[PDB]
């Protein structure tokens, strides 16, 4: 199916308390396989996959180089939007940037990204022709104009439309065993009374991979977007994912309700009832 | 776009100023002079492709879009992730070619050093 | 600009008394990323607890898994604790094998 | 693999 | 100066992309990748001269405005007015001079062709 | 004593009636040495004074290119002008420049200035360390800004005080007999009934150069402004100046008053009394 | 914008002896914007042959120029300095006086 | 002489 590359950088301003914090981490789809952390000892790109680690040592030489260029420019970065914002030097402030590619079933490109807020707003934003700018606000129009001057969009969009690709498809290749794999959910239902007219069936999917995943209840096959709770997708800890949806029904009417499952790795989808 | 073609008049000429300041005028700088009649040629064969992929695009000109996501690509690899290009040489001229290469990594990590010393001696 | 944390308790592998699992704390959803997450057992905090790399999702509020090796037993209990900006108070969530 | 730099904003 | 220094750093990264995007990497192209390891010793070296030059607080270096003044000078004789300042060194400047006159109809051409709405 | 190089150029839109005029005049002191007319026939800059006609035909070129690079800049300058301040085209407007330097008796550089108005009112203008820069208002300070990431302000320190001295000597030098000429004033004094018991002396100073001169009436040793009356100095057309001050004195008093006339090309200041 | 109005001095170049040539001078100053209209008068009838000085301005950036023409002054000739400019209500007529 | 070009304002 399609695929992506992401990567997310995270920098807090730590007043008082030295150097901010910078935090960078990349991931193939639900995969992730890289970290930075300038809080940490090692001061190094780290693997955090092992089809990442036979990369040799040249390699992680370079993106070493690149995410430390990356940290002292997010530095930067947030002396310049406090004087944008005139901010004092007495509160905390967050910077967020992601950017990263989406290919298609035949690995072509199919779009980029790249995006930045401040203290959890959009600030500015790469549109999807890769040629324009989103910018919020007055501030955000300073960075637009000395972006556009120094050609960042086309800077970006080389980097999209080629490293980004040529490097998702490398590691598609080095890490086919766990980033090609699907592992279909492993299901069941559970029963909880919670008054004497009233059952709750939860559906639960396990152990399955990628995270994408539909769950729906149907009372005598009608969907039931309207009286089922539903959690968020969270990760077991393992590299899979778990989820699940509950409905409350009329204590003994529990038959006339089946929980649909949906997932890439089902030929058919599942359908359960209880017991 | 006439801002475009402003700011590209306007840019040629700011950098045409950064040549010149720096342009000694003597015998035995010959070679300097040499030099900066190649870097005149750059600059104005730069804003040609600036316009050529901005400002509509006055379609008679070729798009450098290719060539900019191509020799990005290879320069990620020659500097950064050391991935082999290929059918870069022949036996020939393998040596030539692996020589500059590696001058030119040491070049750019130096020009990395150099700019961010100075965000740290003077911007931080 | 700020967002609340929602939580999640639950183990890595289905529940059973005696076998070796992962007690998992997913905090979600929360903004700015300074967050007091703990996990406890019986009341009491445990302790080397470790925590994902810190991620965002596309609305730019955060995400961190917490855990830790546990087996459970019939008689222990387990929450998580979440403490934040946005929180008036800690939030206690009782580990439950729904 | 990373961008080759970012642009201050 | 704090702002300074952001942009000239912002310059040196600006004109690396600039240096960067037409250079095919191969054995073709040796003699270009030699002359963009010069550029970028010079972008690197006019950095430091506006280091010297804007900065308050800076270390010892050579002050470039004399040079400046002097290159000056000597450029609008050479190109312009031809007050005189051994054949090899005369057959550059006539050949450098005819650059900076194309060099200005390059730029001017621009103004014309989409500069200008009338 | 001391000189000055100066050049002025005005640049008028003509909305409806075609291309922007574009002037350029050229001054050592008070001699104007070339022009440049976009509506006259020649399109090259001209000699004015006769010790420029002497320089080859390179020079002529020289200055014919640099001053077309003026011309047409200035021409993007009124419409980006029209469109900082939100005006309809429809209006004519007007872009002035002065640029220069002065040198002292000995020839070496004193000050350099540039100068930009626009509708008659200064707009930017360089300070005199040559560095920084007087932005008018808030259309100005896009100017500065852009002035100040192209380094306008060290191009013209460069030329103000290399290009712009040598060629201000050299020119002193060629037109040595004339420019380094001191025409001492002509004086003489006319009288006037003006009133039944007041008349008129008006003092008189003719074919004098420099302009720069000094012509104050006193009455018993005192000087006064009332009933003074100083015309601007003139150009006679034959490379001197004309200036006259008046004085009403009562009639039967004309002895208590006389005229002052200072000037470089006088050993001594004048006293002249009517006679 | 506040439009400034022209200051005009009537003048000859040398001082005035009937039939001897001359120059008679029209300096109009202190004016802006620049369009204006000058014309020296021969018994109020306008002199073909004028020329002017190339436009220049002064330090408050008010413009400056000389018109001019020769002539040959007379008892019985009277001369004039016809000026129009966007701050007149209607030409401005200054006679020349031989003082 | 002429300053060798002017910028654009």
């Amino acid at each position: 199916g399609s695929h992506s590359m992401r990567y997310f950088f995270t920098s807090v301003s730590r007043p008082g308390r030295g150097e901010p914090r910078f935090i960078a981490v990349g991931y193939v789809d639900d995969t992730q396989f890289v970290r930075f952390d300038s809080d940490a000892a090692s001061q190094r790109m780290e693997p955090r996959a092992p089809w990442i680690e036979q990369e040799g040592p040249e390699y992680w030489d370079g993106e070493t180089r690149k995410v430390k260029a990356h940290s002292q420019t997010h530095r930067v970065d947030l002396g310049t939007l406090r004087g944008y914002y005139n901010q004092s030097e007495a509160g905390s402030h967050t910077v967020q940037r992601m950017y990263g590619c989406d290919v298609g079933s035949d690995w072509r490109f199919l779009r980029g990204y790249h995006q930045y807020a401040y203290d959890g707003k959009d600030y500015i934003a790469l549109k999807e022709d890769l040629r324009s700018w989103t910018a919020a606000d007055m501030a955000a129009q300073t960075t637009k104009h000395k972006w556009e001057a120094a050609h960042v969009a086309e800077q970006l969009r080389a980097y999209l439309e080629g490293t980004c690709v040529e490097w998702l498809r490398r590691y598609l290749e080095n890490g086919k065993e766990t980033l090609q794999r699907t592992d279909a959910p492993k299901t069941h239902m559970t029963h909880h009374a919670v008054s004497d007219h009233e059952a709750t069936l939860r559906c639960w999917a396990l152990s399955f991979y990628p995270a994408e995943i539909t769950l729906t209840w149907q009372r005598d096959g009608e969907d039931q977007t309207q009286d089922t709770e539903l959690v968020e997708t969270r990760p077991a800890g393992d590299g899979t994912f778990q989820k699940w949806a509950a409905v409350v029904v009329p204590s003994g009417q529990e038959q006339r309700y089946t929980c649909h499952v949906q997932h890439e790795g089902l030929p058919k989808p599942l359908t359960l009832r209880w017991e | 776009d006439k801002e475009i073609a402003k700011e590209i008049f306007n840019m040629m000429f700011m950098l045409l100023w950064r040549v010149f300041r720096s342009q000694r005028i003597d015998a035995n700088n010959v070679e300097l002079i040499k030099f900066n009649i190649r870097v005149l040629d750059w600059i104005m064969a730069e804003a040609d492709n600036d316009l050529c992929y901005f400002i509509g695009t006055h379609d008679k000109c070729e798009n450098p879009k290719e060539q900019w996501v191509a020799n990005y690509q290879n320069l990620n690899n020659v500097v950064f992730t050391n991935k082999e290009l290929e059918d870069i040489y022949d036996l020939s001229n393998k040596e030539e070619t692996k020589e500059v290469l590696k001058k030119f990594k040491e070049k750019v990590n130096q020009f990395y050093r150099h700019a961010f010393d100075i965000i740290n001696k003077y911007g931080l | 600009i700020q967002r609340t944390p929602k939580i999640q308790v639950y183990s890595r592998h289905p529940a059973e008394n005696g076998k070796s699992n992962f007690l998992n704390c997913y905090v979600s959803g929360f903004h700015p990323s300074d967050i007091e997450v703990d996990l406890l057992k019986n009341g009491e905090r445990i302790e080397k607890v470790e925590h994902s790399d810190l991620s965002f999702s596309k609305d730019w509020s955060f995400y961190l898994l917490y855990y830790t090796e546990f087996t459970p037993t019939e008689k222990d209990e387990y929450a998580c604790r979440v403490n934040h900006v946005t929180l008036s108070q800690p939030k206690i969530v009782k580990w439950d094998r729904d | 693999s990373l961008l080759m730099w970012i642009t201050q904003v």
